[PDB]
């Protein structure tokens, strides 16, 4: 049973890696390729940065 | 007075190309850049200023790096258009003027002088190259507008447009933010990073070499002049590293993945901005420039238009030295001992911790440990089975250049107490 | 001081254009408006701080001329044989 | 130099010229037979399609206009030297000469390539 | 002052609204020329005189003329073709359009400045010794930049 549990622990570490990759591709899907999307995200980030600077 | 050399060579060759074959113009450009590099060597520790043009450690170091990348990428380019060489020279001078000045408006003129040829150099005429050029041009003009209103508000805070002014409160902060926007855009800092993957993917590989060396060098050379507050710096670093590495995990193409890697590395380099060391940052960028130029010369020997991840594989069987150099380069870009990437990473992290920013640094380190996923999916892949991939195994020029770059990466990893003692005034 | 607030408002207007405009040409026009709002702010701060912002704005105009030339050359190169310059027709490169 | 009064006089000059031109437009438009016809409102040339369906016009006009914008920037930069010249001495003269030589090299490039294209 | 100042600002803002709202490219560029005229008048009112003359000569006379030359070579007036409309971005941009103003307004709000300097009018008589001198390096850089711009556009189009 504890061998099974170690198997499950390693599988959970794999699940951590899989969550990392999934989050990564969700952030990668943010780059659609339409220039309007890129300029909108650019302006949003620049406004956010200028707001933080206070 | 190296700028004189650059201006003279560019303006002379502009007309001489009508009388000289592209090969002759190529050899002339090579001579001019090598002479400018030598002039930088003989002027080590000889500061020279005329007006807003001011030569300090940053100027010398980063212009040396840019000239190195320019020489390398010219070594590869053989096209029968002298223009495809002239622009290189131009870009060089431009990037030179970017690192060698404190005047904000002269900074804008240098930004334009270096950015204009870079839009056109990416035109192998592939439609995606034009898509990249248009994305690049529009976003760069937007960033130029932002930088310009920042310089305007800076002049609003003080009677001069030269950095080093005392600076007011909120208006000075706003002006500095609007300058940092464009400067980090040139430096591939998030959340301004969107252009980098598309542009790196669409453009021919040697052009991306030239970019990933000289653009980033000159952009950080201009960034060090700014007195960026640490909070905005934390925002940029966190967003850049996190999104860069995460989205780089999901990438299937070599050039796009590497553009994301350059975003993560720009996030790492921005840590020296906590202290503005400009010695550690000079060393870091030296190592990164060498490694990435090497990798992209190899990628050029593989494919100009686009390189898939499988193409990198089996290279050792194809070329032994190339596979070794790609592996070493991947490890150095990971920042692993005893490689110089580790010294640069350590120096930047030391400056950042010395400024007392802990969560950001730890997050950058954890994400850099995450980066081993694809850094290893690239470095080790050299030994895999060669799948279908166009492969042109280069001339001896690029082979010897790659060998020297890799040897220097590992040598500066083992024994940094050789050059790093001379990255300040240069005893 | 009302002039500098107006410069900021024009900067915002050019931003609204760049975001909203579909074609390259109108985006570039909005960018010209942004640069001239910056020039207005530079002229104001030169009147406040002694006339150097005027030569600054002059150089800005030169910059706009260079980037207008290059942008129009690029636009022609991409969309002469091609149909409407609409950039949403170019989505090959995706994340 | 010049007072601001001349500038309001300029504005009045423009207002008067504009008002008289609009007056001439009113005279022309109000006085007429007013019998529209379908063929009258047609563009030109005998049935349809004077030019009609044609491809986009030659780019040479773009080339000429871009040349003009860059060299008109040149002229705008040459003017402050034209007025304040003797005060700049041989140093300013030599600087403006270098500037002119650079842009004239740009012209020399565009000419040796030529635009018949 | 405020009598004509309000008029000039209303014309500037309305022209910007036109050039960013109207779908007719020609109307937009025309509104931008009206904008430049209003702005050169404001420059004049700001004791910046020579720069206003170059603004009308270069910007209106040269740049937007080439804009008009290209868009008349390439009709492009009916821009709404190949839409991918993305309607939500039209109001949303206004949000961002407000935002990029607000923070600027914060930097300038509560800010008192010394707008008192006897420029004696922005004549080139006084701008010459600045241009050739403290600014000569920027001038030479700009000239070389223009040469590079010509070469880039020429090598860029160059049908062959």
């Amino acid at each position: 049973a504890l061998f099974y549990g170690d198997r499950g622990l390693l599988s959970g570490y794999f699940g951590l890696g899989g969550a990392a990759r999934s989050l990564g591709q969700g952030l990668a899907r943010l780059q659609t390729g339409y220039l309007r999307v890129y300029a909108l995200l650019f302006v949003l980030g620049a406004l956010l940065l200028l707001g933080v600077m206070r | 007075m190296t700028l004189a050399i650059l201006a003279v060579f560019s303006v002379a060759l502009t007309l001489l190309g009508f009388v000289l074959p592209p090969q002759g113009v190529k050899r002339a450009t090579l001579l001019g850049l090598a002479l400018a590099l030598a002039s930088l060597l003989l002027t080590w520790g000889k500061p020279f200023a005329f007006g807003p043009y001011a030569v300090d450690g940053v100027s010398q170091v980063f212009t040396l790096l840019a000239l190195l990348g320019a020489l390398w990428t010219v070594g590869l380019v053989r096209s029968g258009r002298f223009e495809f060489y002239l622009l290189v020279l131009y870009a060089a001078l431009g990037m030179h003027l970017l690192a060698s000045t404190r005047h904000l408006l002269l900074m804008l003129v240098a930004l334009e002088a270096l950015s204009l040829p870079l839009y056109a150099l990416a035109t192998w005429r592939r439609g995606q190259g034009l898509e990249a050029a248009l994305k690049y041009f529009l976003l760069g003009a937007l960033a130029a507008a932002f930088f310009l209103y920042g310089a305007a508000l800076f002049y609003g805070a003080t009677g001069s447009l030269v950095l080093g002014a005392p600076g007011e409160g909120p208006l000075y902060a706003l002006a500095l933010g609007l300058l940092l926007v464009g400067l980090g855009f040139k430096a591939a800092l998030a959340p301004f990073h969107f252009w980098t993957p598309d542009v790196y993917q669409g453009s021919p590989t040697p052009v991306v070499l030239f970019m990933a060396t000289s653009v980033k060098a000159a952009a950080f050379a201009a960034l060090l002049r700014v007195a960026a507050p640490p909070e905005a710096l934390a925002l940029l670093v966190a967003l850049s590293v996190v999104v860069g590495n995460l989205a780089a995990l999901a990438q299937k193409e070599a050039k796009r993945l590497l553009a994301y890697s350059s975003i993560a590395h720009a996030g790492y380099m921005a840590l020296a901005l906590y202290t503005g060391n400009a010695q550690a940052l000079g060393f870091y960028l030296l190592t990164y420039v060498l490694a990435t130029g090497l990798a992209f010369a190899v990628l050029s020997q593989i494919s100009p238009d686009r390189v898939p991840l499988e193409a990198l594989r089996g290279l050792y069987r194809k070329d032994p030295l190339l596979g070794l150099a790609f592996l070493v380069a991947m490890l150095s870009l990971l920042g692993l001992p005893p490689l110089a990437g580790f010294w640069g990473k350590y120096l930047a992290f030391a400056e950042a911790a010395r400024a007392g920013a802990w969560g950001v640094l730890v997050l950058a380190l954890v994400t850099s440990a995450v980066s081993a996923y694809y850094y290893l999916g690239l470095g080790l892949a050299v030994f895999a089975r060669p799948e279908e991939t166009p492969f042109r195994p280069g001339p001896p020029w690029a082979r010897a250049a790659v060998v020297a770059a890799g040897v220097l990466l590992l040598a500066l990893g083992l024994l940094p107490g050789l050059v790093l003692p001379a990255l300040a005034a240069g005893g | 001081m009302s002039y500098l607030l107006t410069s900021a408002l024009l900067f915002a207007l050019g931003v609204y254009g760049v975001l909203t405009r579909r074609t390259a040409i109108l985006v570039f026009l909005s960018i010209e408006l942004m640069l001239n709002a910056a020039n207005l702010s530079l002229v104001g701060f030169a009147r406040a701080y002694g006339l150097d912002g005027q030569v600054a704005a002059l150089m800005v105009i030169a910059v706009a001329a260079a980037e207008v030339a290059v942008g129009l050359g690029l636009i022609v190169a991409i969309f002469r044989h091609r149909e409407s310059t609409a950039v949403d027709d170019l989505s090959e490169l995706r994340g | 130099m010049a007072p601001i009064q001349e500038y309001v006089g300029t504005l009045i000059y423009v207002g008067v010229a504009l008002f008289i031109g609009v007056a001439a437009l009113l005279v022309g438009a109000l006085l007429g037979p007013k019998k529209p016809g379908r063929a009258k409102l047609m563009p030109y040339e005998s049935g349809n399609d004077p030019a009609g369906e044609v491809k986009r016009f030659p780019v040479h006009f773009y080339v000429v206009a871009m040349l003009f914008i860059l060299f008109d920037v040149e002229v705008a930069f040459l003017w402050p030297y034209a007025v304040s010249a003797g005060g700049l001495g041989l140093y300013g003269f030599l600087g403006v000469l270098a500037f002119t030589l650079l842009l004239f090299v740009g012209f020399l490039y565009e000419w040796w390539k030529g635009v018949m294209r | 002052m405020s009598l004509l100042e309000g008029l000039a600002l209303f014309l500037l803002l309305l022209s910007g609204v036109l050039v960013v709202t109207l779908r007719n490219a020609i109307h937009a560029a025309l509104a931008l020329i009206l904008n430049f005229l209003v702005l050169a008048g404001v420059y004049v009112a700001l004791d910046a005189r020579f720069l206003g003359f170059i603004q009308v000569i270069v910007y209106a006379g040269a740049i937007v003329v080439l804009f008009l030359f290209v868009i008349m070579l390439l009709f492009a007036a009916q821009g709404e073709i190949g839409f991918d409309p993305l309607v939500r971005s039209r109001p949303l941009a206004a949000l961002l359009a407000l935002g990029v103003a607000g923070i600027l307004a914060a930097g300038l709000w509560g800010l008192d400045l010394a707008f008192t300097q006897d420029l004696k009018g922005g004549l080139p008589q006084a701008l010459g010794p600045l241009l050739y001198g403290d600014w000569l390096f920027v001038l030479l850089a700009v000239g070389f930049l223009l040469m590079a711009a010509t070469v880039v556009a020429v090598a860029l189009v160059e049908p062959g």
